């Protein structure tokens, strides 16, 4: 089958640079145009740049002109995006794509995060106050995404809601995980949220009372 | 850009032999697709083949082939082992993809497959 | 630079429904319009191109039409796998541009949120900051209003909220709102309240605590 596989995404400081690569297979590479599309977190699709099969027709979105360079190596079945002078709003998933009529093949994307924040594990605080009660954990001030939250080591899944993180003005993320349980359970059962943040090698168990 | 041409206007071949049309298209860029069509009885156009091919259509009819000639302008569009039922009306079309997408068809030609 | 405007921004429908979504170009794009489906965490997939041509392997219930500046995508009979976000794109001229998207969500009966307020922990306060959390659990539709009041003073730019995607089981939403104060400011006040307005409630509900 046609396959497109991106690599090179990561964390960069504002002003820095990053090179994305894409390996293509399952078609004669030089006969098809290629493109980069991006999607900022929680946002829509944005075309970045396009290069024809032979590489002589090259186009850029105004938002990246002068900073990004697209290129291809037809002997290596490869597509590249050199991103210089990166800005915070370049934070996005970047998809390597190929087009024909519309964009018929998409890679699964590589994530780029442009931020001055440094890697930092979360502080985990309890959330504690009818037949139903709520409890939670506030997972505050971590970078970068993601964190994973479970409850009672995975024994408690029904009624759990772990919310999408919000980015704070500090540049750190924050989220909450909550669960509703029978009110009568609040004095008999123990409730522990387990928070994992691999970028910082952090694992936290927090008893909530 | 000018529409492609499609020649000869009348092609006569014998059943079992090959029939070759030429679609000619002056490309100002690499960003074109060339399509080969037959006209149906209801004057619906049916795509026979394309160059570059549609990668989402693997496993096509090998009887309809497109060959790029070395000058990069001319393309052979060939019916291999023509059948009497291949007699009809044929054309080619060019579709630009970038910087502006648009479709232009050639004049139509007739294929006559004899006994 | 052609602008593509999609509508509606979201639509609730049931399995079996006929649904039609709209895309409007800020200038003529002839028929060079494509449509894509995207599900959370996955790349988009192509559905339609040249306004009305169904892409290979796309189910027959998907169709598209339109020309000039007005385009539509129609799903003739919605199936469970069809709930997703849809994007149109013009492939007429560089720069290629996309609509903002239409989210297709599952219709269900109105459900009032259960509302809960959480004071800051002593652990966090010891660190110099105070977060107060208001939870709206398992409501529908998505639209809700949350207002923070501290000793009656309406709060403005010191809260953030987050919403879950539709529950896989009951098709509801949940929402968190977090009000963040310095410890000193938090200790200046007594009554912390979150007032919630939602279609399923006959009146706003206020949940509050007294810092003392």
């Amino acid at each position: 089958q046609v396959q497109l596989v991106e690599s090179g995404g990561g964390l960069v400081k504002p002003g820095g640079s990053l090179r994305l690569s894409c390996a293509a297979s399952g078609f004669t590479f030089s006969n098809y145009g290629m493109s980069w599309i991006r999607q900022a977190p929680g946002k829509g699709l944005e075309w970045v740049s396009t290069i024809s099969g032979g590489g002589s027709n090259i186009y850029y979105a105004d938002s990246v002109k002068g900073r990004f360079t697209i290129s291809r190596d037809n002997a290596k079945n490869s597509l590249y995006l050199q991103m210089n002078s990166l800005r915070a709003e370049d934070t996005a998933v970047y998809y390597c794509v190929s087009y024909y009529y519309g964009i018929d093949f998409w890679g699964q994307g590589t994530s780029v995060t442009v931020s001055s924040a440094s890697t930092k594990g979360p502080s985990v605080f309890p959330l504690a106050p009818e037949s139903t009660a709520a409890l939670g954990c506030l997972v505050k001030d971590y970078f970068p995404e993601p964190v994973t939250v479970s409850w009672n080591s995975g024994a408690l899944t029904s009624g759990v809601h772990t919310f999408p993180a919000v980015l704070q003005s500090s540049g750190l993320y924050s989220l909450s995980s909550v669960v509703t349980v029978p009110s009568s359970s609040l004095g008999t059962k123990t409730y522990t949220c387990n928070v994992d943040h691999k970028p910082s090698n952090t694992k936290v168990d927090k008893r909530v009372e | 850009w000018n529409p492609p041409t499609f020649s000869p206007a009348l092609l006569v071949v014998t059943e079992g032999d090959n029939a070759t049309f030429t679609c000619s298209f002056s490309n100002t860029s690499e960003s074109f697709v060339l399509n080969w069509y037959r006209m149906s009885p209801s004057n619906q156009t049916d795509k026979l083949a394309a160059f570059p091919e549609d990668r989402s259509q693997p496993g096509q009819d090998c009887r309809f082939r497109v060959t790029q000639l070395p000058n990069g302008r001319d393309f052979h569009m060939s019916v291999v082992r023509a059948r009497r039922n291949d007699s009809g009306t044929y054309l080619c079309g060019a579709i630009s993809l970038a910087p502006k997408a648009q479709i232009k068809e050639s004049l139509r030609a007739e294929l006559r497959v004899t006994e | 630079d052609i602008q593509m405007t999609q509508s509606p921004s979201s639509l609730s429908a049931s399995v079996g429904d006929r649904v039609t979504i709209t895309c409007k170009a800020s200038q003529d794009v002839t028929t060079a319009v494509a449509w894509y489906q995207q599900k959370p965490g996955k790349a988009p997939k192509l559905l339609i191109y040249w306004a009305s041509t169904r892409h290979t392997g796309v189910p027959s219930r998907f169709s598209g039409s339109g020309s000039g500046t007005d385009f539509t995508l129609t799903i003739s009979s919605l199936q469970p796998e069809d709930f997703a976000t849809y994007y149109c794109q013009q492939h007429y001229t560089i720069p290629w541009t996309f609509g903002g998207g239409t989210k297709l969500e599952i219709k269900r009966t109105v459900a009032a949120p259960s509302v809960f307020i959480f004071p800051p922990s002593d652990e966090q306060l010891k660190s110099g900051t105070a977060s107060v959390v208001c939870l709206l659990n398992n409501f529908y539709p998505r639209e809700a209003k949350v207002q923070w009041k501290v000793d009656n003073a309406l709060q403005s730019g010191n809260s953030q909220e987050s919403v879950t995607e539709q529950d896989s089981k009951d098709s509801t939403y949940s929402l968190s709102s977090t009000l963040t104060l310095s410890k000193a400011d938090y200790e200046k006040h007594k009554v912390y309240a979150c007032e919630v307005t939602h279609q399923g409630l006959s009146s706003p509900v206020t949940k509050s605590f007294n810092r003392g």
